[PDB]
């Protein structure tokens, strides 16, 4: 996995990519398969996690093929694998705090 | 008595493939109003006798979740849009500053045309009759056609509007019913109506115009729902069904929206879902005898587009009565899962991607080309 | 007839239907055949889209019974050539492949090989034409 | 040409000459031709009447070219058999219906015997066939 | 195929290619074929015109296919003949025709011969068929 490590009060941004640039759907979901993040159509959704009122995204660039998932004020229970979901493909960042 | 290789031509065969289809309306042309205006110089008049062939004993695969009759219909959509409901500032980023457009928003009258697909010369459309085609399994009943039902493009969010109903019973359809990533398109078996209104009575606020309500019939959401949960009690046997409100996100996503005029509704459907179903029956909507659900509504004038990355301004609604009278026919519904689901599984409302919602109407077409050509044993020699 | 299949260039039978059942029902039917035994604008406009359509189909049958010449089966429905069938493209006998399969079954069953078998083919009729020449001294 | 006998499929001549009148009529056109030697709806509805007429004759003509080569006579405008004339069909001799009849007294002279004649040629045909698979072993 | 040369009838080649090279490409071309690898008035007039030259087209490609017969090349694009060359009429050889002359300037060079040439073409079928009726007996 690629780690990622921030500290308590601190902003991460973790990313997933792909090769098309425009009009991808992604999902971003923690290691208990929890929903945080994701795209529906232009719009940015968010799931029934504790990260609803810190985690946010980059919309601008997503056609760039580039769907970050921005964790502001993070604290010691952040800590966790993330894992993208992007077209069919998975990729996973393990964030420590 | 040796096997010879034997060229045959005119053989029935097709192959899945991809080609430009055109449309037909039935258009007037002359009412102003933005659908009949764009398909005068986009669609044609439809078919004054279109045919369908059976195909007897034919097995063909669908998917509906890999149909690219949804692309093109998706492309024509927007284009249909940006001809028409033209905001006043359009704002796009541009990787990353901002674009900005401004332009006039004259009010316009706009209102769906069921619009009919059509195969051109060398295509045809294959059509799937089972009343119980889940979207991607085999269909045993196939039908050829020219062009499809006429689908009215309405776009919307969380409740389906207009379109068409299921045949028998409410059909519930997932490209993957269990991985917690997918829409699912639940088709009714009957409409549920939906009366949203403005009615010429409003004052302005400041420091009122942009409220305004929907009254759903009570007794048709209870049912819908009980039928509901028995499609999901037999998909998930062992555990409650929950419907909850929206988890969060852009307002488009988070209320329900549509648009009559240049009226956008956002709605809150907060009334619609917060309630524990225990197998087929349950309370939450306790019968107090009012027999209408009634949503809050707003009218925005600054809105997220669904066409792509960026944000729009709209002119300031209309003085006089909005009136809208819709069909709810589908939901669009996604799962709250998880390792810690502990007995329940949560459905909430979703959508904001317009091509399920194209999906919904079309998963039943696939269009075909015929392939002629064959080669097959004999027992024939040629003479040399 | 030519409406077989529900299409032009179906004219070999309807979809469904068995390989060896399609060839049958094609013969009697070809017997049957040689024995000889509401005005709107949307008229104009699909009688227009109709025509296109047969206008096109029968462009693409002369074409390609032209075309086929290449493998020494110009002009011709059903053909036959001098390749042997090499097994390996399919396990299958003759009664299993005809009385048994449709023509989609068919095609799905040996699609790994057309290439293949076109390629050998044209191989064959070069070799006739130039064997013919030949004699011809 | 395709004209004569002012219509599609009136091809090997005109109405009221005689069956060898027409043949020989037929040949010196033939070398001719290859040595090569205002705006109303109602042009609309018309074009597109005249367009289905012409298109149907093709789409007619091509499917009959096929069908015969259940006789052994595709792609062809005249043919030629090994079925007897059996005589009793018709009494007069070569010269007598080419000469003297046309086209349509010769229908009229034989309509009684079609049916049994195309059954005659089906059945020579698959016995052709036949001969030449088992001679090719 | 049927567009080369930009138009219908141009089916050899490309205007401006040597007869050789049009010859070549045309193979490749039909291997890969058999290999398988905004409204307004105005559109219902020209989809009409467009039509009427594309029935025309295939109506004359079918009558000279059948033309040809008196030749002994019916059903053909590419046929051979018993004809000797003669020498004469062109003094070049098969080489330098194929290889470095377009199909006009090919047509410049002998056009004081062709209907010589289409007269000995005639013979040549007359006495064949001749030949063919005596040795049957
Ligand atoms: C599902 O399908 C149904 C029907 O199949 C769709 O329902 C239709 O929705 C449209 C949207 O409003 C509605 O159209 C109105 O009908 C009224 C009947 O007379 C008209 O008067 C009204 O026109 C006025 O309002 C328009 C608003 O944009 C103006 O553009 C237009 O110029 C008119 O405006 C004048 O009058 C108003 C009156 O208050 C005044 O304020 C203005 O200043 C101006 O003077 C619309 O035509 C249809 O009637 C609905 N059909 C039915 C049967 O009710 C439904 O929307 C579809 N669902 C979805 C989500 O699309
Ligand atoms: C649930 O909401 C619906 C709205 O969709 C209510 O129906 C409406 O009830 C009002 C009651 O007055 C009806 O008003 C009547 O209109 C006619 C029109 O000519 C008038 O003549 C009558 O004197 C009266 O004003 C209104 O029409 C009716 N809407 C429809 C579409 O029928 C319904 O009553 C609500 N349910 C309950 C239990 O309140
Ligand atoms: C109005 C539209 C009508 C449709 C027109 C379609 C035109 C398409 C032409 C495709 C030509 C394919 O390519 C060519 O075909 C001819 C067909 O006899 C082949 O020709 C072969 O048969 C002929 C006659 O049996 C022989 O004289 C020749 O020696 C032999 O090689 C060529 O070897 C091949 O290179
Ligand atoms: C766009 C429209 C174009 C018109 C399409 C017309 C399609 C109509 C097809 C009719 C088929 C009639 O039925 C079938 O014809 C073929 C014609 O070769 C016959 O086939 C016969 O000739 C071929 C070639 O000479 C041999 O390979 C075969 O062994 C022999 O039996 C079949 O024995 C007969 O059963
Ligand atoms: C819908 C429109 C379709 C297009 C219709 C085109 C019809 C044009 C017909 C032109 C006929 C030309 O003239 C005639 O052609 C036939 C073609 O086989 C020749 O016939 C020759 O071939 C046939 C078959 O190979 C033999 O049976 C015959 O013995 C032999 O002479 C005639 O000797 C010639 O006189
Ligand atoms: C396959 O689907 C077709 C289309 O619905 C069914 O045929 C229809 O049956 C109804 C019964 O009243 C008729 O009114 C329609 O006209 C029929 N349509 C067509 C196109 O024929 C058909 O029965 C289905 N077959 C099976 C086995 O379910
Ligand atoms: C639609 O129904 C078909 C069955 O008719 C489902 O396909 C089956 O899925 C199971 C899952 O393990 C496989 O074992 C079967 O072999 C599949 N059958 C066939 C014929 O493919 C299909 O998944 C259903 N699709 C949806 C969207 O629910
Ligand atoms: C539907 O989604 C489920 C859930 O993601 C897929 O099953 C998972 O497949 C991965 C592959 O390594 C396994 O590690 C998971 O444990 C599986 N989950 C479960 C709950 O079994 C399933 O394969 C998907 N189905 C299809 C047809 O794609
Ligand atoms: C939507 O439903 C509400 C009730 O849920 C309707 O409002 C009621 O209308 C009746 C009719 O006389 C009044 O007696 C009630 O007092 C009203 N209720 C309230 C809370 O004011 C409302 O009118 C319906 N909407 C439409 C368009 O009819
Ligand atoms: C939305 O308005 C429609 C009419 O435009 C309502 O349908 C009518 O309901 C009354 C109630 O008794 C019936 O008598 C009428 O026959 C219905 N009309 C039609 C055309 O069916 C509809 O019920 C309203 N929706 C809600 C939720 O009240
Ligand atoms: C709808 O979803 C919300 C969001 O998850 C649920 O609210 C949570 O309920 C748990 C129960 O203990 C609380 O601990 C959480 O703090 C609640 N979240 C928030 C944001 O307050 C809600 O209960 C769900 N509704 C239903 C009907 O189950
Ligand atoms: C939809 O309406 C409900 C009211 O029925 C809103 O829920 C209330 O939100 C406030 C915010 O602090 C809470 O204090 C209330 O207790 C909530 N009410 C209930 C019954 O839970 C809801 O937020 C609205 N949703 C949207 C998307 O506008
Ligand atoms: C779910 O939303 C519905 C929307 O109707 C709530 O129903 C209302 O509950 C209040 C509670 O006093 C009643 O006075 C209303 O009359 C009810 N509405 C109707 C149309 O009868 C329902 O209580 C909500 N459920 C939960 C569990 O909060
Ligand atoms: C129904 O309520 C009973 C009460 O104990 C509970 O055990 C059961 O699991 C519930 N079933 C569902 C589907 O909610
Ligand atoms: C649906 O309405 C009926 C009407 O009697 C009621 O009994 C039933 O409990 C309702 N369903 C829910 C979920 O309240
Ligand atoms: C809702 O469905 C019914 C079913 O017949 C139909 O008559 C009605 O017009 C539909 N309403 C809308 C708004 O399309
Ligand atoms: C389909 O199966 C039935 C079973 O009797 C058969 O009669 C019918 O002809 C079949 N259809 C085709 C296309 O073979
Ligand atoms: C086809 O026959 C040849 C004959 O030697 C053999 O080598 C070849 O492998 C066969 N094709 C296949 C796919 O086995
Ligand atoms: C081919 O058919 C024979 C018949 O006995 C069988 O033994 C053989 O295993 C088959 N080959 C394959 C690959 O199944
Ligand atoms: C009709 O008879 C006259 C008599 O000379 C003849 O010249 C003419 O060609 C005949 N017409 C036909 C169709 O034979
Ligand atoms: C045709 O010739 C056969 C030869 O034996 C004869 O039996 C038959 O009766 C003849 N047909 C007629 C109508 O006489
Ligand atoms: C057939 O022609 C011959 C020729 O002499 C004649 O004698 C005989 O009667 C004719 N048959 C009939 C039925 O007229
Ligand atoms: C024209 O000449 C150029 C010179 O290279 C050649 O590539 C091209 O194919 C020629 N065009 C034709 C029609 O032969
Ligand atoms: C064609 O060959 C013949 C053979 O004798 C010859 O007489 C004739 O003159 C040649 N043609 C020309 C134009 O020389
Ligand atoms: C024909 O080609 C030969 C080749 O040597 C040449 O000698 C002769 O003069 C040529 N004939 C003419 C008329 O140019």
């Amino acid at each position: 996995k690629k780690v990622v490590l921030g500290k308590k009060g601190d902003t991460v941004e973790l990313t997933c990519t792909a090769s098309q640039k425009k009009s991808i759907q992604f999902h971003w979901k923690n290691s208990n398969q929890i929903k945080i993040l994701g795209n529906q159509g232009s719009f940015l959704t968010k799931g029934p996690s504790k990260l609803n009122d810190r985690a946010d995204s980059r919309r601008s660039l997503w056609d760039q093929g580039n769907f970050p998932l921005i964790i502001k004020n993070l604290k010691i229970e952040d800590s966790d694998t993330y894992i993208c979901e992007v077209e069919d493909q998975k990729e996973e960042v393990q964030l420590l705090v | 008595a040796k096997k010879w290789v034997t060229v045959y031509y005119g053989v029935p065969v097709w192959k899945e493939a991809t080609t430009t289809l055109f449309c037909a309306s039935d258009a007037k042309a002359y009412d102003t109003e933005v659908h009949n205006v764009w398909a005068t110089h986009a669609c044609v008049p439809t078919d004054p006798n279109p045919q369908e062939i059976v195909l007897g004993n034919v097995t063909e695969n669908f998917n509906m979740w890999k149909n690219n009759m949804v692309e093109q219909m998706h492309e024509d959509i927007i284009s249909l849009w940006d001809q028409s409901l033209k905001p006043c500032v359009k704002l796009t980023p541009l990787c990353c500053n901002t674009s900005v457009i401004t332009q006039a928003c004259p009010k316009v009258s706009f209102e769906p045309i069921p619009i009919h697909y059509c195969a051109p010369a060398g295509f045809a459309i294959l059509k799937c009759n089972s009343k119980t085609f889940n979207g991607s399994g085999p269909c045993t009943n196939v039908s050829t056609v020219q062009c499809t039902h006429g689908i009215r493009p309405v776009v919307s969010t969380q409740l389906l509007l207009n379109g068409s109903l299921a045949e028998e019973e409410i059909v519930i359809r997932s490209e993957n019913i269990t991985d917690n990533a997918k829409t699912i398109i639940v088709q009714l078996n009957e409409a549920v109506e939906i009366n949203c209104t403005r009615p010429n009575n409003n004052t302005r606020k400041s420091i009122n115009i942009r409220q305004a309500h929907c009254n759903i019939s009570k007794a048709r959401w209870n049912e819908t729902l009980g039928q509901i949960v028995a499609k999901l009690e037999e998909q998930f046997p062992n555990k409650t069904i929950i419907f909850n409100h929206s988890s969060g996100g852009d307002p488009e996503i988070v209320t329900h929206s549509f648009n009559c005029g240049g009226e956008f509704f956002y709605c809150n459907t907060t009334p619609l879902f917060n309630s524990t179903w225990n197998n087929t029956r349950t309370d939450d909507y306790p019968t107090g005898g009012e027999q209408n659900i009634t949503l809050q509504c707003r009218i925005k004038q600054i809105i997220n587009m669904w066409q792509g990355v960026g944000k729009a301004m709209y002119a300031p609604p209309i003085r006089g009565q909005i009136r809208c009278s819709s069909n709810i026919t589908g939901l669009l519904l996604t799962r709250d899962g998880g390792r810690d689901q502990n007995g329940t599984e949560t459905f909430r409302p979703g959508g904001g991607n317009m091509r399920d919602n194209w999906r919904s109407e079309l998963y039943k077409y696939k269009v075909v080309k015929i392939e002629p050509l064959g080669i097959a044993p004999t027992a024939c020699k040629r003479r040399v | 007839a030519v409406g077989l299949g529900a299409f032009i260039l179906g004219f070999l039978g309807a979809a469904g239907s068995t390989m060896g059942a399609a060839s049958m029902a094609l013969t009697v039917q070809a017997r049957l055949l040689l024995s000889g035994i509401q005005h709107m604008l949307q008229l104009t406009v699909w009688g227009i889209k109709q025509l296109q359509a047969r206008v096109l189909a029968v462009e693409r049958y002369l074409r390609d019974q032209q075309l086929l010449g290449i493998w020494g089966c110009s002009g011709k429905i059903i053909c036959c050539t001098n390749v042997p069938w090499n097994d390996s493209w399919s396990n299958k006998t003759i009664n299993e492949i005809w009385d048994n399969m449709t023509w989609m079954q068919w095609e799905k069953e040996i699609d790994n090989y057309t290439q293949h078998i076109y390629t050998l083919l044209e191989v064959s009729q070069i070799q006739q034409e130039k064997n013919e020449q030949e004699l011809l001294e």
